[PDB]
């Protein structure tokens, strides 16, 4: 019962800091020639 | 001189606080008189065509080149001059004249401003040029920095980088053809084009006929290729192509929008060698932003507006 | 880096890489989390297992450097799905002996 | 305090031969004077003008003038140096050997 | 008279120094003030010390920390090349952006008097100067603090008591956010200006506007080739960028979606070759240290085509008609609990 | 070609934004940093020189062991690099753990 | 305690390192026999494979089975030492 | 006051179904497929799970 309280209040200390990700689709199909 | 002629100034009239009756007449009259009469001597049976187009259509060529030279700094004097209006100060004819104590006085760029576009009301600009060079303190400093610096006769101007669209040169494109990026600031010397579009290329051209030339030389000789012949003109050729590599598609052009004259025949008559500077602040003053924020064209909408 | 969910055809062709290797580590990345349908080769009993494996047996001819942390990582990755802890132990180990951090 | 504000001026040289210390001339109300150069010892007399003319109360005013003003003239100092040598090059002058180009041979 | 000379002499210019000529750890910039001579004084020895360089020294710059010493020697080196590094960067020609921060240092600005933000946080810094020991000397620059703000107690008292009674009758916290602002102010009354030590702008690396364009015959510039080397034939360990020397800086160095075949050829010995590499940006970071982006360039020409391969730039986060909504749960939320009633 | 592979004892990795010089690559440079390769990492992370009262670690042996040979012996102060008042109340310290049996 | 302690001598007839160590250079004679004897342990005794490691130590013991001496190398400390310690001692002035 | 992740969904669907609260399943299932629509959700073994 104590875990949402403290992971509430571990989320009010810590900062969001939104990372930065690079990704594009991919399919097996272009090397096929 | 009829068909360069400008409202703002008049035949034996002094500038508010920036030119003399004399000072005006040998730095615009004589120049723009003289200019005209070279340039009409010269083989310029078109001169109904505008002094841009000429420009455009003739370059690239030794053979035609003075015709070049002379449109070009009779365009680039009128667009320096067009934008001065005159300031509030005094008439140098009445003002003292500098002495070598100009030199040791010290600028006060970087603790003042004056003559904001702001005033006049062109927020639009105002936005741009914060965007653009961070502050009107940067930019100020800068451009009087780099008149100042420039010796030769040449011209400092606010550019505005336009980036052409993918396609194959096709006209009349209303409401999406005048699109700039970002505002910088260069610098011209002589006969020197702000447009970079018929100007980009041009040694490289030549590099690569004098290496074809070259080859046939060794060719009609008997001579074998070095590895200096293969290489290093490979890297010369890679990195002017590189350097000049703005964008894909016709690279990137520049719009004038703003243009400072350093020659010393505009400002020697009226503020000796050592007013340059002087010269240079009292032209600062003397600037009507109507006429740039006219000339600021429209920004890039497609994707920078869009935000998608 | 995104990869498909899985196939439903023959393993592709293998194409060269003497004289263009790079290939080679997008097609085992693709291979690794790529499910076959169709021949049913990526099980323990498959052809894909003997083909990556007849290729990081002997680590090429001479040019053993042709090879990255990926692959490894991949391998592990397939191995880890197939449910071989034995398998991938190897793996690490070998990588390690390699010698790559 | 200026040397640990700006480390790098360390990097500009300083000679240290002196050269008849009993005919200088300065006039600090600017900070350009003939016959010396651009150090921050410019800062520091601007500064100590400052205080001794009364022109500003305690010293952290007079330092922070001196140094808005040594800014401007080091701003037109690079600004000149590298037009200078885009002109030059503009009208062909040819350099043999570069900065970068130096460091790549040794 | 005499005293007041030598306060002004040459010597008497370069700051006090102590720190180490032979440093092993991470530079960032320069330590010592160069010292040169001109080459009429370096053939008879002179260089404006107390003592006569020795002869070998066919340099004519040097650092030094003192003029003598118990051993008879003058602690110099004579070495001086950060002079160099600054001027390849000038070559280089990259103006340094001021990310982040605005308002840059060497300008005055009217920006200050809008200055609301979190002022305990800094004011709680300047009184823990003394940040060596704990025990010792914060406690003694906290105790001068506390004597100071017991002398300013009862100031206080009568101001609040004068203008909020009725957040003292209210006991609320606007009355910590007004000792806040009391404080603020006392700090920015006399003898509290107070000196800064921190690095401020490029710290003298150069002197430069963000905006002006390089010209060349060959048209207006615009992208700025440089060479430089490979210093670690592998990018970094968890990281996707490579280490490159490029005219005296270390850059982090991106590739252009493959390494050349030359990286696997050359192996560890890469620093051998010379390479070209495009400068995407220069900044600065609060230690003082510049952190340049460089893009290697591998010529392209008569090669392939660069297919079969990855994107490895590419933002997935091109979705701001996905932002536009709130996807905050603050609605979804109140919805999915209305799921759970049942509708 | 020839060998490819080298190990990392002479080898000099530039950390990045660091300013460098042409020396930097040359053999020297590597002999000169092994020369005075000292542990300031130590120096800053230490809690004993921080200031704090070595007496006052007398039941956290986790704390003291860093200050303790393999076998238990104590470092002497030439490699501790303690001041005279620290290293003997250090050493009090540890002998005393050492009774009471926490150590 | 900043900085570790500085330690002086006192007054000292002379400075003087006993004997110096030099930097000698590693023979690739006997690196030779050395590896080709590694060799046989390895691999058998008349390994084989390693026939070009005998004929390396054939040529490199064809003659005197050191090599060759082309200069002796010992350090002049002795000399600089002698020529500084008075200055640099710092001991008190005469 | 974190965003819904298709995993998010997909676990509490799974909690839901257990109690077999058919409508409340299939609606939530519509409002995940009409909202979230950067998401990529929709995944089969959401259907596999029914």
């Amino acid at each position: 019962m104590n875990t949402l309280r403290c992971l509430t209040q571990a989320l009010s200390k810590s900062g969001r800091e939104a990372p930065k990700l690079y990704q594009k689709v991919i399919f097996p199909g272009l090397f096929r020639e | 001189s009829t068909r360069y002629a400008l409202e703002h100034l008049k035949e034996g009239a002094p500038l508010k606080g920036l030119f003399s009756i004399e000072g005006l007449q040998k730095a615009w009259f004589d120049r723009v008189k003289y200019l005209d009469a070279k340039l009409n001597d010269c083989t310029n049976e078109a001169q109904q065509k505008p002094l841009e187009t000429l420009i455009h259509e003739n370059s690239k060529s030794a053979s035609k080149k003075h015709i070049v030279n002379y449109a070009s700094s009779l365009y680039n004097l009128k667009f320096s001059m067009s934008s001065l209006q005159g300031c509030i100060r005094t008439p140098p004819e009445e003002c003292p004249r500098l002495g070598p104590e100009a030199l040791l006085q010290t600028p006060d760029f970087n603790r003042t401003i004056s003559n904001e576009p702001l005033t006049t009301g062109n927020e639009r600009l105002q936005a741009a040029l914060i965007s653009s060079f961070g502050s009107l303190m940067e930019f100020r400093t800068l451009l009087i920095n780099s008149n100042l610096a420039i010796s030769g006769d040449g011209f400092t101007w606010l550019v505005a980088r336009r980036q052409l669209d993918k396609r194959a040169m096709r006209n009349d494109m209303p409401n999406r053809d005048i699109e700039y990026d970002k505002l910088f600031i260069l610098n011209t010397y002589n006969a020197g084009t702000p447009f970079n579009f018929s100007t980009s290329g041009v040694m490289n051209e030549l590099n690569n006929q004098y290496t074809n030339m070259e080859k046939q030389r060794a060719k009609e000789a008997g001579n074998l290729e070095d590895s200096e012949m293969t290489a290093k003109q490979a890297k010369t050729k890679f990195i002017y192509e590189t350097q000049q590599k703005g964008f894909s598609g016709k690279e990137v052009s520049y719009i004038p929008l703003l243009a400072i004259d350093a020659s010393p025949k505009t400002w020697l008559t009226d503020y000796g060698v050592f007013g340059k500077r002087e010269y240079l602040e009292r032209v600062w003053d003397s600037i009507e932003w109507k006429i740039v924020e006219s000339r600021l064209p429209q920004r890039t909408k497609i994707q920078a507006f869009n935000t998608l | 880096r995104k990869f498909l969910k899985f196939s439903n055809d023959e393993i592709p062709p293998l194409p060269d890489f003497s004289k263009n290797p790079q290939l080679f580590e997008n097609y085992i990345g693709i291979l690794s989390h790529t499910k076959f349908n169709f021949r049913s080769s990526s099980k323990l009993n498959g052809i894909v297992r003997k083909m990556l494996r007849h290729l990081l047996h002997p680590t090429n001819k001479t040019t053993l450097p042709l090879r990255s942390a990926q692959v490894y990582n991949d391998s592990i990755y397939f191995f880890s799905e197939h449910f071989d802890f034995a398998s991938c132990r190897e793996i690490f180990a070998q990588m390690k002996a390699e010698g790559t951090k | 305090l200026f040397y640990k504000q700006h480390p790098w001026e360390l990097s500009r040289p300083k000679i240290l031969v002196e050269n008849e210390i009993g005919d200088e001339n300065y006039d600090w109300s600017h900070m350009l004077q003939i016959g010396r150069p651009l150090d921050g010892e410019s800062v520091i007399q601007r500064t100590m003008y400052l205080i001794k003319t009364k022109q500003y109360g305690d010293m952290v005013e007079a330092y922070d003038h001196a140094r808005y003003e040594f800014y401007a003239l080091r701003m037109q100092e690079e600004t000149e140096q590298q037009v200078a040598l885009e002109e030059a090059e503009m009208f062909g002058s040819l350099f043999g050997v570069s900065a970068i180009e130096h460091g790549i041979q040794k | 008279t005499l005293a007041e000379l030598l306060g002004r002499s040459r010597i008497a210019q370069v700051a006090n120094n102590h720190k180490p000529l032979t440093y092993t750890g991470k530079k960032f910039h320069p330590t010592h003030q160069i010292i040169e001579t001109k080459p009429s004084t370096l053939y008879r020895q002179e260089w404006g010390l107390k003592s006569a360089i020795p002869s070998k020294i066919k340099s004519r710059y040097l650092v030094y920390n003192d003029l003598d010493t118990l051993e008879r020697i003058t602690t110099f080196e004579p070495r001086g090349g950060t002079q160099w590094n600054r001027l390849r960067f000038q070559e280089m020609g990259v103006p340094i952006v001021s990310n982040i921060g605005r308002q840059n240092p060497f300008f005055k600005y009217i920006s200050r008097p809008e200055d609301e933000s979190h002022a305990k946080l800094s004011l709680f810094k300047e009184m823990k100067g003394d940040t060596d020991i704990s025990p010792a000397a914060m406690k003694k620059r906290l105790k001068k603090i506390t004597a100071l703000i017991r002398s300013f107690q009862d100031e206080f008292k009568e101001w609040l008591v004068e203008n909020h009674p009725d957040e003292l009758k209210l006991n609320s916290n606007k009355l910590e956010d007004y000792v806040v602002k009391f404080l603020n102010k006392k700090l920015e009354t006399k003898t509290n200006k107070k000196f800064n030590t921190e690095i401020i702008g490029t710290g003298g690396l150069s002197y430069s506007l963000p905006g002006k364009l390089k010209n060349s015959p060959n048209g207006v510039i615009q992208r700025t080739v440089v060479p430089g080397r490979i210093l670690n034939v592998v990018k970094e360990n968890n990281d996707n960028k490579w280490l490159a020397a490029i005219g005296g800086f270390v850059a982090d160095v991106v590739f252009f979606q493959s390494p050349p075949s030359s990286f696997n050829s050359m192996g560890d010995f890469i620093r051998m070759k010379t390479f070209l590499f495009e400068i995407l940006e220069a900044s600065m970071e609060k230690n003082g240290s510049v952190s340049m982006h460089a893009r290697l360039l591998e010529p392209q020409n008569d090669k392939t085509r660069e297919f079969f391969n990855k994107r490895p730039i590419y933002k997935p986060l091109t979705s701001r008609r996905a932002r536009r909504p709130s996807v905050g749960n603050i609605q979804e939320a109140n919805n999915l609990l209305n799921i759970i009633k049942g509708n | 070609q020839q060998t490819k592979k080298i190990d990392q004892s002479l080898s000099k990795k530039l950390p990045k934004g660091t300013i460098y010089d042409p020396f930097d690559f040359s053999m020297g440079r590597i002999h000169l940093d092994r020369k005075y390769q000292a542990n300031k990492n130590s120096n800053r992370n230490d809690i004993m020189k921080s200031g704090a009262n070595p007496l006052e670690f007398y039941a956290r042996p986790r704390i003291l062991s860093r200050y303790v040979t393999s076998t238990g012996r104590i470092q002497h102060r030439d490699i501790t690099g303690l001041s005279a008042k620290n290293q003997r109340r250090l050493s009090k310290a540890i002998r005393r753990c050492q009774a009471i049996g926490l150590m | 305690s900043g900085k570790p302690p500085v330690y002086r001598l006192p007054p000292l007839p002379r400075l003087k390192v006993k004997k110096p160590i030099i930097r000698q250079e590693a023979n690739k004679c006997l690196v030779l026999m050395s590896n080709l004897l590694q060799c046989w342990s390895s691999y058998g005794h008349m390994s084989p494979k390693c026939a070009g490691l005998v004929t390396e130590l054939k040529s490199c013991t064809s003659e005197s089975a050191l090599g060759k001496r082309n200069n002796v190398q010992k350090s002049n400390i002795n000399y600089h030492a002698a020529r500084l310690y008075d200055r640099i001692n710092g001991k008190p002035h005469d | 006051s974190l965003p819904i992740s298709r995993k998010t969904f997909y676990l509490c669907i799974e909690r839901l179904l257990n109690e077999e609260q058919l409508e409340t399943a299939s609606k939530l299932l519509d409002y995940g497929f009409q909202h979230l629509k950067s998401n990529f959700k929709l995944d089969s073994e959401a259907m596999n799970h029914f």
